[PDB]
C-alpha cells in the first residue's frame, strides 16, 4: 500500500544516482578518448616522418 | 590493553594496522566505552555475529565528548580480529538483518579490494529499507540502506572513519583484460 511510495522514493534516488554516475563516466570517457586521440596523432606522424625522410 | 590489540595472525590493511584506519582518539574513546568494556570483550568472529544482530542503528561518534555508537565499536572489533571474507560476504548477502548487512558493508569498504567493494556493495543499491541513524549531535535521523551504500561509495568519511581511497569503477574496468 503506502510503501509503494517508498519504492517510488527509491526510484527517484536511484535515478539521481544514475544521472550522477553517468555524467562522471562520460567525463572520464571523453578524457580517455582525448588522450588516445593524441597518442594516435603522435604515432601517425612518427610513421609519416619515417616514410618521408 | 592486550585484549584490545589487533590479533596475532592479522596482516596489514592499506599498508597499516587495520585498527589505525580509525582515528587515535576515536579508538581511545571506544576502548573506554561502556559498550566496548561490556559487550566487546573477546576476540572471536561469533561475538561480532551475536552483537551485530543486536544493533538498532548506524552511526559513528556523537557529542562534544566524542562517544562511540555500538555500530562503530563493532566495526573496530572487526578491524582488530580481521574476520575472513566469507563471513563479511555473508553479513552483506544476508537479507534478514539490515544493520548486520550495513556493518559488513562498511567493513568491506574499509578493508576490501576495489573489485570486491563494487561487487558486493553495488547490488545493495536495491535495498531501500528504512534505517535508524545517529548523527554527530546524538540526534536520530531516518535514512535508507541504499543511501548508506551511496555514502560508502562516494563519501570521504562515513561513521567518523576516513574511507581509504577507492578507484572509480570505470578505471578498474578499463584496467580489466
Amino acid at each position: 500500500e503506502n510503501d509503494e511510495e517508498e519504492y517510488e522514493a527509491w526510484k527517484v534516488r536511484e535515478l539521481k544516482r544514475i544521472k550522477r554516475d553517468r555524467e562522471d563516466r562520460e567525463a572520464l570517457e571523453k578524457e580517455k578518448a582525448e588522450i588516445e586521440r593524441m597518442r594516435n596523432l603522435t604515432e601517425e606522424e612518427r610513421r609519416a616522418e619515417l616514410r618521408a625522410n | 590493553a592486550m585484549a584490545n590489540r589487533t590479533v596475532k595472525d592479522a596482516h596489514s590493511i592499506h599498508g597499516t594496522n587495520p585498527q589505525y584506519l580509525v582515528e587515535k582518539i576515536i579508538r581511545t574513546r571506544i576502548y573506554e566505552s561502556k559498550y566496548w568494556k561490556e559487550e566487546c570483550f573477546g576476540l572471536t568472529a561469533e561475538l561480532v555475529v551475536d552483537k551485530a544482530m543486536e544493533l538498532r542503528f548506524v552511526g559513528g561518534v556523537y557529542g562534544g565528548n566524542i562517544k562511540p555508537t555500538p555500530f562503530l565499536c563493532l566495526t573496530l572489533k572487526m578491524l582488530q580480529i580481521q574476520p575472513e571474507k566469507d563471513i563479511i560476504v555473508e553479513f552483506i548477502k544476508n537479507e534478514d538483518f539490515k544493520y548486520v548487512r550495513m556493518l559488513g558493508a562498511l567493513y568491506m569498504r574499509l578493508t576490501g579490494t576495489a573489485i570486491d567493494c563494487y561487487k558486493y556493495l553495488e547490488p545493495l543499491y536495491n535495498d531501500y529499507r528504512k534505517i535508524k541513524s545517529q548523527n554527530r549531535n546524538g540526534e536520530f535521523e531516518l535514512m535508507h540502506v541504499d543511501e548508506f551504500i551511496d555514502e560508502l561509495l562516494h563519501s570521504e568519511r562515513v561513521c567518523d572513519i576516513i574511507l581509504p581511497r577507492l578507484q572509480k569503477r570505470y578505471v578498474l574496468e578499463e584496467a580489466e583484460q
